């Protein structure tokens, strides 16, 4: 940025070294003012004009707003390309980046309206009363009746507004705090709530009163790869709209307006559309054979522009047709409003505005008018049948209008067209004439340009012979000669036509993501069935034998989306907590999976992708703990569940449990006993295909429908008795029908496709955009996922060890409770430091903190600030003193038992609690006459034998220890100690004979190695657990962790 | 050495393809004009002594 | 925002560097608040100023 | 065994979609 600013220093220069020295005293304070209101207008994009200003000097400015705008434009234009590519770059740059390129937007839209406004209607006369016969010759041939307007009580009014007030409080329920625009909406939309009728007199008298409306804010959506407008409409308008909408939605479904190709449909996640067209595909009139040269060819194209290029005189024109006609002029007269960015004011004149409420009936009809132009009238009339009898979802009537016309499948997904033609040899070659004949090849040109899959293999995708793409170019050309180029424009570059003939053995589309590979039994080798994921098989409807496979991939852009995805989570700032980094990750890998079920399985660049972005999510925490790289790392610090302490980050990969971290200990009374309990389980094996999920789901409907027919001849209602086996089943639930809201459910008609278009209107992303929670029920469960984690980690007190709690002295896990989804960043690592502060996982630097016996592997800030405040005010020294005192007076009491004559405290250094080079003694006996003494043994070794060496002096020493998850073992500490502070030449003991007692404070345990003259083990012993069990200072310890960790009971 | 997608066509068609011997690296770099498409900074070997 | 010195309750005096081959920790946050500094949660940011970079020096 | 998450590419043979999933049972 500082090359713009020299250059702008230059442009100064240049125009205040020409004046002369009066004139350079006045214009160094006359320019600088309008110079960036000239900027500021070009931004805003206000035309610049001043009065009183000369001529060069302002062709002056306009050369250095031009030269700065191509400047911005080119520096814009690079900074969509870094972020696109996967670049990292700061979120700042994205933001002013996003600003940048919705300001560029604005004025391209600003300057294409004006175009409109000037060259006039790209429409010609003839092309409109063409599409207006037709449809008039469509909706004659159907009888259908008009909707009308509500009249003062239509008495369903009030479920409709029920309705449309909750898919408006549908978004403001995920945070608490708002803004006061929106308390105003939310209050607005509670006093809808409290008085319904005069609400709907006020949606009544603007529907045929209101013909303006106030300015519709315009956003824009942060996508890597492709930017989308959100709109903001007043709320007063958006609950007339709403309700608008409802209510066009459930007339025309009861009216039956839509045919059954138009998708999405109400039944239908995306997938079995998928299903039911291979099915489709399939059950046709032998539509595999080419034995005398006939082809299949399957055409799937976009509809380019389609939102924008909707005249709205001839959308009042069309939807006069089927409802009120103050009805359409509400719908029109929304359309005319101004959209404002900022500083920005521009009319809408040409194209709908995407973002309203009943926009989703508008695409969805006129769009109905593309298949009168594509399919034709006859085709049209055949496929959806008799208005009294219609058909189903890729039905016909009979064999013969099924076969009469080589138009045989069709289905159009919002504006994605899909079709499948069926040819015989004699129709191939006149279509191919009839291509030819317009535009000659004589070059064979037309191989050069042909868009390919290129995911599949070089023998499992198209092959290009040359009679198969003059087919597919013929085929192209005949579909885009019907229709009209000023309504609507299919482009080669966004399409796709695949062609199956004697030459090509497999037949390929794109459809809801899915990459469907079809390939038929016959063209292929023998029966072998090797069962594999991913791979859908394809059987006939009346002989019910095996006909083709269909091979499933997910696309391409799914993928760069899913890691579009990934990178805006690793987008997060340091103060960002973990757990949202986990939660944002838990539901993408949700939103991938559970939409592509089996498709992930059968593709491996995403099983490649998915373990990629993992590790960079669990390096995205490593990082945040300490800045050095872990040689190694503990998974369990991550898998663990979020009831424990842990993330709960969900599994896809291939991560095994190493040994020797499943080992658990435990000390009580009769001494310290050990205990030992694999893979982390996956999230994909936890989720039903698709596949049975359908045949499943047709199994207990038609059992469902038995037990009705049954139950009402009987005059029985169905209870939960009947349907207990049926439950989690059928692709809308049967749980459905155990809803409160049956009434209320049943009266919301097109919902799928209001779902899909919520994304215009809310400015966050909406992962499960293909499905709603109380009209399909719910499509997963984990449940089991969590159950299988916890077990799999060898068990809850398995978990327990790595999360310091035995230095709690809870007894049990049960009673405790954390203080209140998300947890710090702070009380993550004090709770997982005996895991992270290992030897084995920041290699050979140690260090050790000056008051306490905390070894520090590594450096760890985060872990410091909570040790100094557990460990403030020598607390080491304080419970190291405490021990002693109390171990003196217990030797103080019991004289004569033990044949004590005098018991002496050691004159302890204050070093002495935390140094570990050496040690001293604490505490000295001396015996009344002699002592026999044993061999040196553990606290609980009862295997003693005493020699004859008798000795007066006896001495008892004690150590502190702060241990980790591999070294806590107290017995092998304090035998080692002992060996090796018994046998040096700088540890210091006036007698041969005596004991050493360790405790560690990370995990409260205890043990004593040492000689053992008779009577003083079970005194030491019963004196220890005393100790252990009721030292105010180990209390204080153990308070003070508890207040640190927020954990209570 | 580091490096410094091919559609099926009527031009590479395996059918027509008569294979007899299976060509190698070796008859790609003794006749570089021949067995070669695209070949851009190949040298011409010496033939024979 | 970020936390002062005064914030820290209880730090102590630095008065041995090592013992036993062993390096002691100072037990104050004042080289840690040289090196880099604090949010308020208690992350910990680090500066990233180290041009000529010392091959020898960054690990004695 | 640092770490690492590993690919599932060729690391399932005997280990099928559906198979250990189950469903819940109705609430009272």
């Amino acid at each position: 940025s500082h090359f713009d600013l020299e250059l702008r220093a230059a442009v100064m220069h240049d125009i205040l070294d020409m004046m002369p020295e009066g004139i350079k005293q006045n214009k160094a304070r006359t320019i600088l003012q309008h110079l960036s209101e000239a900027w500021r207008c070009w931004k805003a994009n206000i035309p610049w004009k001043v009065p009183g200003l000369p001529t060069p000097i302002e062709n002056m400015i306009l050369r250095y707003v031009k030269a700065k705008a191509d400047w911005w434009t080119n520096t814009a234009h690079y900074n969509r390309e870094r972020i696109r590519r996967g670049a990292t770059v700061d979120k700042t740059v994205c933001k002013k980046n996003l600003g940048r390129l919705t300001r560029l937007y604005l004025k391209a839209e600003q300057e294409r309206q004006h175009n409109y406004l000037k060259d006039g209607p790209y429409i010609t006369a003839e092309e409109a009363v063409a599409v207006y016969t037709t449809t008039v010759h469509w909706l004659e041939s159907r009888r259908f009746s008009p909707i009308p307007f509500p009249p003062l009580s239509y008495k369903h009014d009030t479920k409709l507004l029920i309705l449309a007030l909750e898919r408006l409080k549908e978004a403001y329920s995920v945070k608490s705090r708002l803004n006061q625009s929106q308390r105003e909406e939310l209050g607005l939309i509670e006093q809808a709530y409290d008085n319904p009728h005069e609400a709907l007199s006020r949606i009544k008298r603007h529907l045929l009163t209101q013909r303006a409306f106030k300015e519709v804010g315009i956003e824009f959506m942060d996508l890597y790869s492709h930017l989308v407008p959100v709109y903001d409409v007043e709320p007063l308008e958006k609950i007339t709209d709403a309700y608008l909408d409802q209510y066009l939605w459930y007339e025309a479904d009861k009216r039956r307006l839509f045919p059954p190709w138009i998708k999405p449909a109400d039944t239908e996640p995306p997938p079995l559309l998928v299903y039911k067209w291979c099915q489709g595909i399939n059950n046709l009139q032998d539509v595999w054979e080419t034995s005398e040269g006939e082809c299949n060819v399957m055409l799937e194209s976009r509809f380019e522009k389609m939102y924008e290029k909707i005249d709205l005189t001839l959308l009042n024109r069309l939807l006069r047709l089927i409802v009120d006609h103050n009805i359409a002029d509400y719908m029109t007269a929304k359309n005319n409003v101004v959209i404002n960015y900022k500083d920005m004011n521009h009319t809408n004149s040409y194209g709908i505005i995407r973002g309203l409420q009943f926009a989703s009936f508008i695409v969805q009809y006129y769009g109905l008018v593309m298949d009168l132009l594509v399919l034709g009238l006859h085709r049209a009339s055949e496929m959806a049948g008799p208005p009294q009898m219609p058909n189903d979802f890729l039905s016909f009537q009979d064999i013969a209008t099924e076969a009469a016309h080589p138009i045989r499948l069709f289905c159009r997904y919002i504006d994605r067209i899909h079709i499948f033609f069926r040819f015989t040899a004699d129709e191939a070659r006149d279509l191919i004439q009839r291509y030819l004949t317009e535009h000659p090849d004589p070059n064979n040109e037309n191989i050069v340009g042909y868009n390919n899959k290129k995911c599949w293999p070089r023998d499992a995708r198209m092959r290009l012979m040359k009679h198969d793409v003059n087919l597919g170019r013929a085929v192209f050309w005949d579909i885009k000669n019907r229709l009209p180029r000023s309504v609507t424009t299919v482009q080669w570059e966004n399409s796709f036509v695949s062609v199956y003939s004697k030459d090509n053995p497999n037949l390929l589309f794109n459809m809801c993501g899915f990459e469907c590979r079809i390939l038929p039994k016959c063209r292929t080798s023998y029966e072998e069935f090797t069962h594999k994921d991913g791979v859908w098989n394809l059987q006939n409807e009346v002989t019910k034998e095996r006909t083709a496979q269909c091979f499933l991939r997910v696309d391409d852009e799914s993928m760069q989306r899913f890691h579009n995805r990934v990178r805006q989570i690793l987008m997060a700032s340091g103060s960002t907590t973990f757990t949202k980094i986990v939660n944002k990750w838990n539901t993408a890998l949700i939103g991938l999976m559970t939409y592509f079920r089996e498709a992930v399985v059968n593709t491996q660049e995403l099983l490649d992708l998915l373990v990629k972005c993992e590790n960079k999510i669990q390096t995205r925490i490593k990082i945040g703990l300490n800045s050095k790289m872990p040689s190694r790392f503990p998974p369990v610090v991550f898998y663990t569940p979020k009831e424990l302490g842990g993330l709960g980050m969900l599994s896809m990969g291939h991560v095994l449990i190493p040994q020797s971290d499943l080992r658990w200990s435990k000390q009580t009374d009769v001494g310290i006993t050990h205990f030992r309990s694999q893979l982390i389980p996956n999230l994909y094996r936890y989720i039903q295909p698709w596949e049975s999920e359908f045949i499943d789901s047709q199994r207990v409907w038609a059992e469902y429908a038995l037990k009705r027919q049954e139950a009402i001849a009987q005059n029985r209602r169905l209870t939960l008795e009947d349907l207990e086996d049926s439950w989690d089943r059928g692709i809308p639930r049967i749980n459905t029908l155990f809803q409160k809201d049956r009434h209320t459910l049943a009266y919301d008609k097109g919902w799928r496709v209001r779902t899909d278009f919520k994304q215009y209107q809310v400015l966050k992303q909406n992962p499960f955009w293909w499905t709603h929670q109380r009209h399909d029920g719910k499509l997963w469960n984990l449940n089991n996922y969590r159950t299988d984690m916890i077990q799999a980690l060898g068990g809850v007190e398995g978990i327990l060890e790595h999360t310091l709690f035995k230095g709690t002295y809870f007894p049990t896990w049960e009673g405790l409770f954390w203080e209140k989804n998300q947890i710090p960043n702070r009380r993550f690592t004090l709770w997982w430091s005996p895991t992270i502060n290992r030897a084995n996982v920041y290699v050979g630097f140690q260090v050790q903190l000056d008051l306490t016996g905390i070894f520090m592997h590594g450096k760890i800030p985060t872990l410091k600030i909570s040790l100094i405040q557990i460990f403030r005010a020598h607390l080491w020294q304080k419970i190291h003193e405490s021990i002693v005192m109390d171990l003196c007076q217990v030797f103080d009491q019991e004289l004569d038992a033990l044949e004590i004559e005098t018991v002496q405290k050691e004159t302890i250094h204050p070093r002495k609690s935390y140094k570990m080079n050496s040690s001293c003694a604490d505490i000295l006996l001396f015996a009344s006459y002699k002592w026999n003494v044993s061999r040196p043994s553990l606290l609980a070794d009862s295997k003693d034998v005493m020699d004859s060496t008798t000795t007066q002096k006896y001495w008892i020493d004690i150590q502190l220890r702060w241990g980790d998850y591999d070294s806590h073992d107290i017995e092998r500490y304090a035998r080692a100690k002992f060996l090796d502070y018994t046998t040096d030449n700088m540890s210091i003991y006036p007698s041969p004979t005596g004991v050493l007692i360790a405790i560690d404070l990370a995990y409260n345990l205890h043990s004593a190695y040492g000689n053992w003259f008779p009577g003083s083990k079970p005194l030491i012993q019963q004196a220890m657990a005393k100790i252990m069990k009721a030292n105010p200072a180990l209390y204080v310890l153990r308070e003070r962790i508890r207040k640190g960790l927020q954990l209570y009971s | 050495f580091e490096p410094l997608d091919e559609d099926w066509n009527e031009f590479n068609d395996i059918n027509k393809i008569i294979i007899r011997q299976p060509i190698r690296t070796e008859y790609k770099i003794a006749f570089p004009y021949l067995y070669n498409n695209l070949p851009h900074h190949v040298h011409l070997t010496w033939y024979h002594t | 925002d970020i936390l002062a010195s005064e914030d820290v309750e209880g730090q102590e005096a630095a008065t041995l560097p090592s013992e036993g081959g062993v390096r002691i920790t100072p037990f104050n946050l004042q080289e840690e608040m040289e090196e880099g500094h604090f949010d308020a949660d208690g992350n910990y940011f680090l500066n990233r100023d180290a041009q000529i970079r010392d091959s020898w020096l960054d690990n004695i | 065994p640092t770490g690492e998450v590993l690919s599932l590419v060729g690391k399932l043979e005997g280990t099928r979609m559906g198979d250990k999933a189950q469903r819940t049972k109705p609430q009272m």
